[PDB]
């Protein structure tokens, strides 16, 4: 109950490249290793405490799928841990599938524009330079955590011309961008995405100039929310935990998104919804 | 053998370009039916490798002719679904054949089922504007012309002026037609009530690769908010997304655009002449299929029940 | 030639509320106090003054003064009589733009509804005056201001606007598209108004406007008469590198061009203007 939080923090510690939701799944499944009737009640408390320490959408989404990817099977605890281990085996290969689908969408000599920092966009570009494509990356230093500089330092090792553009200068450099690639922190039920603050005005500018806005999310980031504006995003997700507002996420409408390169194949935004309807 | 020589005859005809799209799909089905009959194969795996290899060479022959690739993928889906319901199976060689025959009668009725929905989308005193010469759209406009009376503006496609024979075909059936010059699409767009076009290929996101004027057409249709109807059957439905790695453009000789009699300036001028033009799905209103009239945003689902996701890349 | 720069810096020092272009006007007018080579001296003063500030307003505000005095030389020619008609006409020009912000405030504060919630960019002494006149007319509203990296002028504005007892929120620079639905209208102060009616303001104004037209929020610009520069950009590259730059690689432009289709109205000195109307006025300010 308390060892769960420190074990989740550990699963952050020995690998930061592993996603937050995947860390939640790993600590959740290791909690499942330790009556099995109504065990959803035990795991729901684990989900609530795990979303307490991490405010991200993916932790309360990917953990929700594991609450029901084990509950689609309905002793049964052994088939539960077997199917859960299969679930973990098939989300360790998400970023590779996304990279394989998405690096073919980057033309040679292109000039992409990305946002804050994401292990998926970084992997898309890592696979694109491994396919002997050459391009340049514009990354916005996203306030307040400055993870644009972290991405550009993590992407300069790939020998890519990367430019840490200002957070305000998206509308300036949007015309110098062939395509926009962002990593979603959660994909809501209408096909839009919930991503680090500033993704929305990246999209709104991009559609103002008809630049394709590509999103590279994963399968476990499919959350059941249906926002209609930036109000409808819950305060659980926006606020991470001289007056200042300071959210950390904002909703991007599905009309602004050209394609999603999720784990389960390339989707139009309209193709997201039944991929949530199927999981129900 | 007769079959092998017919395979490279088909491949070389594809490369050189020597028929309509429905005839392309029918000949592809006949060829693939021959491939699965006359070759010797133990189980379905070897035959899927064989069909995949031959589809790879027919696709690499003319990559912009995707009806042959689509029908290779449809046969592959048929193979893996008529082997799934039996899971070396003796009757499998028969079973696929029957499904192929059920595909070949799904074909040769594609144009009738698209033409049946003509009256639901064309009204009296309408003005329709089309671009190329597609047999699907002329049957659509000639089934709506039996009952109602309307005006059709066939904007010719400039390099190969092929809207000329379209407007000759339509004027013989009594539709009052107008031939345009392809520069006037934005000009006469104010009058036009619906735009009904055909495609070479419907890509997997609802976008379509069509005759070279259709994007310049669709931008005008979106500007004047004219609905862009697309009449295209399910062999023209290809599971490829518009990626930059694969080239979807086809470029033909510049003699179609700038003739060889220009002389010395041809050593300095770079003439291109593409024949296909990408139309993104947000400029489309409907796809009148042979199975209905569903929206572009449904096309992904039509992929999943036509082609297996392992068969996308061959 | 060097004391010119020192005097311009001094006019910055003992007057921070005075605009940069007005400081250029004052120091150039004193330089005028010290035939046709004098026009060349004033052009050299333009070059040296724009070389140390590089704002659009300085190279436009001083450039109208190269024309507001040379218009009088079209009427008559002299050697020292022309210099004195120059100084009594330049003093009129200078005292006619000391009243600019008040006129803009009087025109623009009637466009803020009671109980509104405006959104503003970095720091404008004109937007601040528009809100100062709007609270002096007993209107109450909310102000959203972006912190507007790299110099954090939004915090300076919100500290300069909290004394007015207005609920002001220093929103993050990335979060314009988030709070944009929480905004009734957008008021920004242009650093220069180009010939098509669009504006050149601190970086991030463009995406404030593009979001605005995405939600049909009115985007109001409060510029002044001397900020009318004769440029005609077509994209963000067409803004000169003189104006964009004040000096894992950083880019940092400091200004960007906002298209005139994104702007609802301009509240300039010389009346409320449609973005088209600006072009006429520019013709009238250069014949
Ligand atoms: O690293 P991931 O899992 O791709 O997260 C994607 C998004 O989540 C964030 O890292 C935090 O919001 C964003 O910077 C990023 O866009
Ligand atoms: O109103 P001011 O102080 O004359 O300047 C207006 C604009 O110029 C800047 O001060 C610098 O570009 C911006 O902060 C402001 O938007």
């Amino acid at each position: 109950d308390k060892e769960l939080i420190e074990y989740f923090k550990s699963q952050m510690k020995e690998d930061p490249d592993m996603a937050s939701a995947v860390a939640a799944i790993r600590t959740l499944l290791e909690f499942l290793k330790r009556t099995i009737q109504g065990l959803r009640a035990n795991l729901t408390s684990a989900i609530e405490t795990l979303c307490g320490v991490d405010s991200s959408v993916a932790v309360s989404s990917g953990g929700e799928l594991f609450l029901r990817f084990i509950s689609l099977a309905s002793k049964c605890k052994k088939i539960m841990i077997e199917r859960g281990e299969l679930f973990l085996r098939r989300i360790s290969l998400s970023r590779n599938k996304i990279a394989d689908l998405c690096h073919t969408f980057i033309k040679d000599g292109a000039t992409i524009l990305t946002h804050a920092y994401s292990r998926v966009v970084l992997r898309v570009l890592e696979a694109a330079v491994a396919a002997k494509k050459r391009f340049s990356v514009y990354v916005t230093e996203s306030q307040p955590d400055l993870s644009g500089k972290k991405m550009a330092k993590a992407l300069c090792h790939l020998n890519v011309p990367v430019t840490v553009v200002l957070d305000a200068a998206v509308g300036y450099i949007m015309e110098k961008a062939d395509l926009v690639i962002v990593g979603a922190e959660g994909v809501v039920e209408n096909g839009g995405i919930i991503n680090k603050i500033g993704t929305n005005q990246m999209a709104v500018c991009a559609k103002a100039q008809n630049k394709p806005f590509y999103v590279v999310a994963e399968s476990f980031k499919f959350v059941r929310l249906f926002p209609l504006n930036q109000q409808d995003v819950p305060d659980k997700f926006k606020y991470k935990a001289l007056k200042e507002e300071h959210p950390w996420v904002d909703y991007t409408a599905p009309s602004l998104i050209t394609l999603l390169f999720t784990d389960l194949g390339v989707l139009t935004p309209s193709a997201v919804s039944d991929e949530l309807i199927k999981l129900y | 053998s007769e079959l092998s020589e017919r395979i490279e005859s088909f491949v070389e005809t594809l490369k050189r370009g020597g028929r309509s799209s429905e005839e392309m799909a029918r000949e592809t089905l006949g060829l693939l039916r021959q491939i699965i009959t006359d070759h010797r194969w133990s189980n379905a795996g070897e035959l899927m490798e064989l069909i995949r290899r031959e589809g790879r060479r027919m696709t690499a022959a003319q990559p912009s002719e995707t009806t042959v690739g689509n029908m290779v993928r449809r046969v592959l889906k048929i193979i893996r679904e008529e082997y799934g319901r039996l899971h070396h199976y003796a009757q499998l060689q028969s079973n696929i054949i029957e499904a192929i025959n059920e595909l070949l009668v799904e074909l040769e009725g594609t144009m009738e089922n698209i033409a049946a929905q003509a009256l639901e989308h064309i009204h009296s005193n309408e003005v329709i504007m089309t671009i190329g010469f597609s047999r699907t759209v002329e049957a659509f406009l000639k089934e709506a012309a039996r009952k109602r009376k309307f005006h059709v503006i066939v904007a010719e496609c400039a390099p190969f002026c092929q809207g000329h024979e379209m407007a000759v075909n339509l004027s013989k059936a009594g539709i009052e037609t107008t031939v345009m010059t392809d520069a006037a699409i934005f000009a006469v767009m104010s009058r036009v009530n619906k735009v009904i076009i055909g495609t070479k290929t419907i890509l997997a996101n609802g976008a379509l690769r069509a005759v070279t004027g259709t994007h310049t057409l669709a931008l005008a249709a979106k500007h004047h908010s004219t609905p862009l109807i697309v009449c295209a059957p399910m062999f023209k439905l290809s599971p490829q997304f518009p990626n930059e790695e694969d080239s979807f453009h086809k470029f033909v000789a510049p003699e179609e655009v700038l003739p060889f009699t220009e002389g010395d300036i041809l050593e300095k001028v770079s003439v291109h002449c593409p024949v296909f033009d990408y139309v993104p799905p947000e400029l489309i209103t409907l796809f009148i299929s042979n199975i209905g009239g569903n929206a572009p945003s449904y096309i992904y689902r039509l992929m999943s029940e036509l082609y297996h996701p392992d068969d996308h890349v061959l």
